[PDB]
């Protein structure tokens, strides 16, 4: 508290607080000079593939979605997320893109600007077959994450199986001639492919019972895949716990 | 109040001892009568003293927990369990962190609550030292017997009995005595013993004979008496009730801790509030404004820093432990490192207490001996044949002998059998002649005439040494004039002449002199009788004058003394150029104490009383102008009839005061009238006379080996040693510890801003969280300790005692000064470095800093597995966290890493690195290199990631704050560079601690 002085307060810091986010800025910008703009100095963490799946997880989710077939509302809110994902996979947004067949990978060369947007493998919504949606007995559809000069697999595909021993329920897969093609890797990174798709893998469940809950894990198989649970249960895996409460 | 214990005591010694028994309705022959006795029983109450209230250590634990800090730490604590209930009842939540965060910061709060505790202590048991002092009964005369009862059942009017070796039970009017002699040392502070008779001898009831007083003891002879009060009525009994009813008062360093509370309190209040409320505008909901909230109050409140403080005072406790000097209350330590005047008493405490020999008049001149007990001085004379004969009469007209066993300790330390005079003398012989013993050896003492009231000489013959003319020399001591009468010639040099007028002159103005000096002069003198009158045989009858008295040859005269410490007048001058003002309080008279003024250097050369510009000028008092006197000595008597105005007067007039025969409760006087200038006193003393001022003291400080037990218990501080020099490393170092707990205070609060500003952009910007709460308490209960404490260890950057004391309205532990630097400048540094190196690591990790803005809200969200990065890959829940985490921990390390540099500039206020050496502190050093262990232990130590969420880092993310550390460094260097090179102001003002 002084007088006359406040000005000798004011100014100081206007000019000092302003040489410090001038240093602190000119750190970021050292710093971010010195990384590649089109993939990550360190990709460990990422390193083991993710499942991710489009229906809202209430918790646990991917189907931990519990619903009655009876009431229509009970679905909605899983369609709203199950339309976002899918609607992304439309026709019209693929056009330039390349038709491919389930096969090997493909190799666009270095991750270099010197070559355009690599070109990305078409993925139709189309061979997901069967799948408003499922209104009764979900058809979740699973993904995996895209990791950057990742190569998953062996052989022609990645396979997902999912699994309860384990009460009743019939699992049915709809993937584009198969589980995961490979054709689709290695993932370019968003800089050098843009509306690339990953391909998706559509699950049914039909399963006859009823009125409980049913966990439901969907795991991914490869050497590249690992997995946790004790940890990020989504590594390499689902967590899902349907319920057609009807 | 207490005010009227403060005050001088009325008495009943002027009554005759009749009148005084209508009052009692006692009698003098018979005493009281059993009934009566009982009767007035009830009426008064019992003989006792009967202490006050106290107050329980469970209380007084639980008062610390309040300490503003606590406030908010439980405000934390509770709203962690509040949210963690609101959790629990909503949606399941697996997690443990709020119930857990809860219970650790209420951990916090207790562990602090002992450090404050231990810090806070009182040991007191003034009590029960006078409790010791109590007898058991006393004799009274009842119906006309005596017999012995419980000097409880003692009341007013009866009558007592007392005789030598007894303690007088309650204050006494003399009605008879026989050779009653006692020790009013509680009362004076001095042991000669005092005669005890009917006889009114002086107005005041302190001076006068025909009173006995409850806490003193009759020495011998006996006494009888009749009871005028009993209890709390006594006059000591008052003291006693005063000095209990005195509060202990707080002490400075505990004020300056709640005045920054309060400045840190206040900004913790003032930001969690303004953030709570920014928060609830964005749309933050009640649940999350909670969690905010816990975060700030952890981020603002340093939570290690009381604990510093208590370790940093007692480490300084600890030097000064093994200078001697027990500190009882840890506070204490800091105190003296205050004080602006010293209240000293001179017997015991500036002096030693022995008394001794002082000087000698032969040959008509005046040699000084030397009084010191290392005896550090020099030789008066060894040649002139008139000492040998001087320091013969002294050896062998006395009567005091050495105790046995006593030749392993210096002669003037030994213990004699005999009055004071006496062994002075022997003493004195014995130092500079050798062996008294040989010289008693030499001449055998035939006969002698022992020290008479009447006479007021003592007489022996003995047998010449020499064997030529082994015949019968008399010598003899007394009373100067006494002796002057008896004598005919003088022994000038070796042989005798006539004493002629003039030389009887010259005796006259050396006997003057050494009594202007205070001193107690004895003549001396001997007589070579006639061979042919005296045979060998020559029977010698003591009892009539078979021999000559007179015609003797006088040889000369001895007077007395005592001295100071010999670190007193070193350590008078230190406190003195510390601007401290020394002023003595004594029950010693006052040529006495005027002395020791001089010799201590209270009084410095020059400075003159009112009383001596008259006699200079040879003008009356009256005529003086006493502004014109900056040194005054002030008699008891008359500081009793002064007003507390009149005292403050003089407090205020004179820079070098001695206060001279004061009584106990004059000395509190003294000590609160300057306390009322608003003056922080101590007061020094070793006797039970002490005991009220230095109760009353800021800070008391007493005498270990010559002090008495009242004053021990007193007293803040004991000075084992009797080293009064401990004084003033005292006042040392309690200003290093203040100028050392400012460093320490800056560094600790530097590092809450890189905690703060995480969690305010954390708000602003929605990106993920920074720095959590967890790691904020790793920083300031682990990784800060060490350092925060090595400040401690700080050595001066100038000469502390140049300074005059501290303002304490002025200069305080915490100031804006601080606040400026810690928080503006130099925390502000560590937050950005903080910053730093969290966008680096999300940045390798595929976040960008542009893509972070507004990604809490996904990046929390457990539900989405599929976060997108710059990159386009996704992330799990799980994974991305472990990257958060890996922020939390970098984000630590970069504190710790900024600190480094913290800990350096927190090193000097002034002082580069380069002059103080940013080096001799080992602790210092100490600090870094485990705060660093600890660091690296934390992330590398497997298991923690669960518990701490800490997570090992790469070795290149070590680095990251290593620019900001340095530009600390720097900048402080040229900030301070500035400050020493221009005196002037501008950045002194505004950036000096």
């Amino acid at each position: 508290r002084t007088l006359s002085r406040w000005v000798w307060i004011s100014l100081y810091y206007v000019a000092f607080y302003v040489v410090m986010s001038g240093i602190f800025a000119l750190c970021i910008y050292v710093l971010m000079r010195t990384i590649d703009p089109y993939t990550p100095d360190y990709q460990d963490q990422l390193k083991s593939p993710g499942v991710t799946l489009r229906p809202d997880v209430y918790g646990e989710k991917g189907l931990d979605i519990s619903y009655n077939v009876s009431d229509s509302t009970t679905w909605a809110g899983l369609a709203h997320t199950l339309h976002r994902f899918l609607a992304g996979y439309s026709p019209a947004a693929q056009e330039g893109s390349i038709n491919c067949t389930s096969e090997k990978y493909f190799f666009q060369e270095s991750f270099l600007a010197p070559n355009h947007t690599k070109f990305s493998c078409k993925f139709t919504a189309d061979m997901l077959q069967n799948c408003g949606f499922a209104e009764g007995k979900p058809c979740f559809i699973i993904k995996m994450n895209r990791i950057v000069k990742f190569l998953p697999g062996n052989s022609t595909a990645p396979r997902v199986d999912c699994a309860f021993d384990g009460p009743p329920l019939q699992v049915e897969y709809f993937p584009a001639n198969g589980t995961y093609s490979l054709h689709y890797f290695p993932y370019y990174g968003k800089k050098a492919q843009p509306h690339y798709s990953n391909p998706l893998v559509a699950a049914k469940l039909l399963n006859v019972p009823r009125n409980r809950d049913v966990v439901i894990v969907c795991k991914i198989l490869a050497e590249h895949v690992s997995f946790d649970n004790p940890h990020d249960p989504y590594e390499g895996k689902v967590e899902f716990k349907l319920k057609i409460q009807k | 109040l207490e005010n009227m214990k403060k005050e001088m005591e009325i008495n009943d010694h002027q009554l005759s001892v009749a009148e005084l028994e209508q009052k009692y309705q006692t009698s003098a022959t018979k005493g009281l009568s059993a009934s009566l006795a009982a009767e007035l029983l009830l009426r008064d109450g019992p003989n006792a003293l009967r202490p006050p209230r106290g107050t329980p250590e469970y209380v007084k634990f639980a008062r610390q927990l309040a300490g503003g800090l606590q406030c908010l730490m439980w405000v934390a604590a509770a709203i962690c369990l509040i949210a963690f209930a609101i959790q629990a009842s909503e949606g399941d939540l697996t997690t443990d962190d709020n119930l857990y965060l809860a219970l650790a910061l209420i951990a916090v709060v207790v562990v602090t609550g002992c450090f404050g505790y231990y810090q806070e202590f009182k040991s007191t048991n003034i009590i029960a030292s006078f409790k010791n002092l109590v007898p058991q009964q006393a004799t009274v005369i009842r119906d006309g017997d005596k017999f012995q009862i419980n000097a409880d059942q003692l009341v007013v009017g009866d009558l007592v009995e007392m005789k030598g070796g007894d303690r007088v039970p309650a204050d006494i009017r003399i009605l008879q005595a026989q050779g009653r002699k006692v020790d009013n040392s509680s009362l004076t502070g001095e042991s000669e013993p005092q005669t005890r008779s009917p006889e009114c001898t002086h107005e005041s009831p302190l001076e006068t004979r025909n009173i006995a007083f409850f806490s003193t003891m009759c020495l011998e002879g006996t006494a009888q008496g009749l009871v005028v009060n009993t209890g709390d009525r006594t006059i000591i009994g008052r003291i006693a009730s005063l000095a209990s009813g005195v509060e202990n008062e707080k002490t400075p360093i505990a004020i300056e801790i709640e005045h920054f509370v309060d400045i840190i309190a206040g900004l913790a209040i003032l930001f969690g509030a303004t953030f709570f409320i920014v928060a609830m505008c964005i749309g933050y909901t009640f649940l999350r404004a909670m969690v905010f909230f816990m975060a700030i109050v952890v981020a603002y409140v340093p939570e290690g820093l009381l604990a510093t403080v208590t370790v940093c005072l007692s480490l300084t406790a600890k030097r000064l432990a093994s200078k001697n000097c027990v500190v009882k209350n840890l506070e204490a330590v800091e105190t003296l490192g205050s004080t602006s005047v010293i209240c000293s008493d001179k017997t015991g405490t500036l002096t030693q207490n022995r008394m001794t020999v002082s000087h000698l008049w032969f040959d008509n001149h005046i040699h000084s001996a030397d009084t010191t007990e290392d005896q550090s001085g020099q030789t008066f004379d060894q040649s002139s044949e008139t000492w040998r004969a001087l320091c013969r009469v002294l050896t062998l007209c006395n009567r005091a002998a050495f105790k046995s066993g006593q030749d392993a300790v210096p002669v003037p330390k030994r213990i004699v059998i005999g009055d004071a005079s006496e062994t002075a003398l022997l003493k004195f012989s014995e130092l500079t002649l050798g062996n008294a013993m040989g010289y008693r050896e030499r001449f055998p003492k035939v006969c002698e005439i022992p020290f008479n009231s009447t006479n007021k000489f003592q007489l022996s013959i003995h047998t010449l040494e020499d064997p030529r003319d082994p015949r019968h020399v008399l010598v003899m001591k007394g009373a100067p004039e006494r002796v002057l009468e008896r004598c005919s010639s003088i022994l000038i040099k070796g042989q005798e002449l006539p004493l002629d007028e003039q030389w009887r002159e010259a005796f006259q103005t050396a006997y003057l002199s050494l009594g202007g000096l205070g001193e107690r002069v004895l003549g001396f003198c001997q007589l070579y009788l006639s061979e042919k009158d005296y045979p060998p045989g020559y029977a010698f009858d003591v009892e009539a004058m078979n021999f000559p008295t007179s015609g003797l040859s006088f040889a000369g005269l001895v007077s007395m003394i005592d001295p100071p410490r010999a670190t007193v007048p070193d350590a008078v001058l230190k406190c003195r150029t510390a601007g401290i003002r020394v002023i003595m309080v004594t029950g010693d008279h006052p040529i006495t104490a005027k002395a020791i003024a001089a010799s201590v250097g209270i009084i410095s050369e020059g400075s003159e009383t009112v009383e001596d510009i008259a006699a200079r000028l040879r003008v009356p008092v009256d005529q003086v102008n006493r502004k014109d006197a900056r040194a005054c000595v002030i008699n008891g008597m008359q500081l009793k009839d002064m007003d507390p105005s009149e005292l403050v007067e003089a407090l205020r007039t004179h820079p070098e005061m001695v206060f001279a025969r004061t009584s106990p409760q004059q000395k509190l006087v003294i000590v609160e009238s300057c306390q009322r200038l608003g003056a922080i006193v101590a007061v020094t003393g070793d006797g039970v006379n002490d005991s009220p001022a230095l109760k009353k003291a800021d800070i008391g400080v007493a005498m270990g080996i010559a002090g008495s037990d009242a004053a021990k218990n007193a007293a803040d501080m004991i000075l084992l040693d009797d080293n009064f020099a401990s004084i003033v490393t005292g006042v040392e170092q309690g200003r290093l510890i203040f100028d050392n707990l400012k460093k320490s205070i800056a560094y600790t609060l530097t590092k809450n801003i890189p905690e703060l500003t995480p969690y305010l952009i954390y708000i602003t910007v929605s990106v993920p969280l920074p720095l959590g709460c967890i790691t904020i308490l790793f920083i300031e209960l682990c990784t800060d300790i060490f350092p925060s404490v090595s400040l401690a260890y700080e050595k001066a950057e100038s000469d502390i005692m140049h300074l005059r004391p501290r303002n304490p309205k002025r200069d305080r532990l915490v100031n804006e000064p601080l606040a400026a630097y810690s928080y503006f400048q130099i925390g502000a540094i560590q937050s950005f470095a903080g910053f730093t190196d969290y966008f680096t690591a999300m940045a390798q990790e595929g976040w960008f800093p542009l893509l972070c803005v507004g990604l809490r809200p996904q990046w929390e969200n457990h539900h989405l597995q599929d976060l997108q990065d710059s990159y386009g890959q996704e992330w799990t829940f799980g994974q991305r966290l472990y990257q958060q985490y890996t922020c939390y921990t970098v984000f630590f390390i970069s504190i710790e890493m900024c600190q480094i540099a913290d800990v350096l500039i927190r090193k000097t206020r002034r002082l580069s690195a380069f002059q103080q050496g940013f080096f001799r502190n080992r602790i210092l050093v100490i600090a870094i290199v485990f705060q660093v262990c600890i660091g690296c232990f934390l992330c590398y130590c497997p298991g923690m990631p669960n518990i701490f969420n800490f997570m090992p880092i790469r070795f290149q993310w070590w680095l990251v704050p290593m620019p900001f550390g340095l530009l600390i460094f720097v900048y402080d260097e040229i900030r301070k560079l500035g400050v020493r090179c221009c005196p002037g102001s501008w950045w002194d003002q505004e950036l000096y601690y």
